[PDB]
């Protein structure tokens, strides 16, 4: 699973 | 719920909740805040978009547990399958409620660009939580709503915002991640990461180092895709 | 609300809940398998305590949260007290229903030491969590009916169980940590886990190499607190 | 804060 936005 | 509450008070309550780990609270006040009426300010958009992100993200992580669960069992009961499905209906809720925040009226009323992408953005990313778990007879039209969000803020950040401005590569960052796992498109996925990547690259020269900070702490993760994927 | 739901099958997605991570949903499975009025496996047990022990330690970490949030601030209006109480409550509800899943009828037919000395070091515990956040006229009998479940259990282990049994550990390290931390009795605290660790440590040879596992994996946490309180 | 018992 790619990264999606995070903070 | 929350009807009775001020709206300073709800904004301060999240803001408390955030602090003690307690989401699902977060996000309930938020949306008291947003039932309110009143347009949100980048600090309470801000709350909304983490209230939310971590209620959704946790059952997410939690569907997809039993998703495998379930599928390793059909290579018994009906439990694994209930269980998932009560996941799934929780989840969709969720997303519903959003969705149901942004239409009704964050995003018509959101006339500045950071507002109206952030609120696109958002819509893009509730819809695809609902299209990964989707597999009945709306399953194309709910992959493209999100389609349709991320596309109309997309055209708005590219005339509006620098190619740095962090919402904008958050937006292209998502926006990748759908073309990506979504909409089985790994070569845009790919070219849309790339691109934006670049354009960034040759905008920091522009920046504080602040914003240097903010910018490229989302440049990585469009970076980390990137290696992951090629 | 899980009285149409067959007992198996609440276990059976108690233990799915737990995989994935949904410890809310997994102590509702518990407390509707414990309704249905059948004695509970010594797996089960052990189930219901996972579950709320993860529900109340949650509770209990955005209680501490907002408490110290709530006293730097009275070193503003009423939202940080008004939160506080809210968790707080949740909290007391929590614990209450486990309390009465104990007494409702837990306790009352648990006739083995195992089973027994389990509910009573759960009915201390429930107590104990009570009295974190008891400020008024009933602290004092909260404190006390902690105790007196701890002290009961305490004679039925140390009757029927050797020191290195995990349940008469971990209620051993539980009652210390009360002594401590709610009867202001660190002394009491210290020579119990001292001469807990010390029985424990001379009955180690009579085990199996899982068995030295499971013992000496509470003991360390007995030594952790020793070292800390030292 | 000392330990109690935890899995
Ligand atoms: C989806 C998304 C993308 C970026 C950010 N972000 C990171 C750092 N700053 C920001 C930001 C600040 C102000 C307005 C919009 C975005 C977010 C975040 F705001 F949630 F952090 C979200
Ligand atoms: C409160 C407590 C103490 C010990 C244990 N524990 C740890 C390892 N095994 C056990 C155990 C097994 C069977 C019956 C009782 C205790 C627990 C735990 F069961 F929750 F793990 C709880
Ligand atoms: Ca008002
Ligand atoms: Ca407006
Ligand atoms: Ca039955
Ligand atoms: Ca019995
Ligand atoms: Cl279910
Ligand atoms: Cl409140």
């Amino acid at each position: 699973r790619p990264s999606s936005w995070r903070q | 719920a929350m009807g009775s509450m001020e709206r300073a008070s709800l904004i301060q309550k999240a803001k408390l909740a955030e602090q003690a780990e307690r989401y699902e609270d977060m996000a309930a006040f938020m949306k008291g805040a947003v039932e309110k009426g009143e347009e949100l300010s980048c600090e309470e958009r801000n709350l909304l978009s983490v209230a939310y992100k971590n209620v959704v993200g946790g059952q997410r992580a939690a569907w997809r547990v039993l998703s495998s669960i379930e599928q390793k069992s059909n290579e018994k009961g009906p439990e694994v399958r209930e269980y998932r499905e009560k996941v799934e209906t929780e989840l969709q809720g969720v997303c519903d409620t959003v969705l149901g925040l942004l239409d009704s009226h964050l995003i018509k009323e959101a006339g500045d660009a950071e507002s109206r992408v952030f609120y696109l953005k958002m819509k893009g990313d509730y819809y695809r939580y609902l299209a990964e778990v989707a597999t009945g007879d709306d399953k194309k039209r709910i992959i493209d709503s999100a389609r349709s969000a991320y596309q109309e803020a997309m055209d708005i950040s590219k005339k509006e915002m620098p190619p740095t401005n962090p919402i904008r590569l958050g937006l292209a960052l998502n926006f990748s991640v759908f073309h990506y796992e979504i909409a089985n498109s790994p070569e845009e996925a790919i070219s849309l990461a790339k691109t934006t990547f670049d354009e960034a690259m040759a905008d920091l020269h522009t920046l504080s180092e602040d914003s240097y900070k903010d910018s490229t702490l989302i440049m990585q993760l469009l970076r980390d895709n990137l290696t992951l994927w090629t």
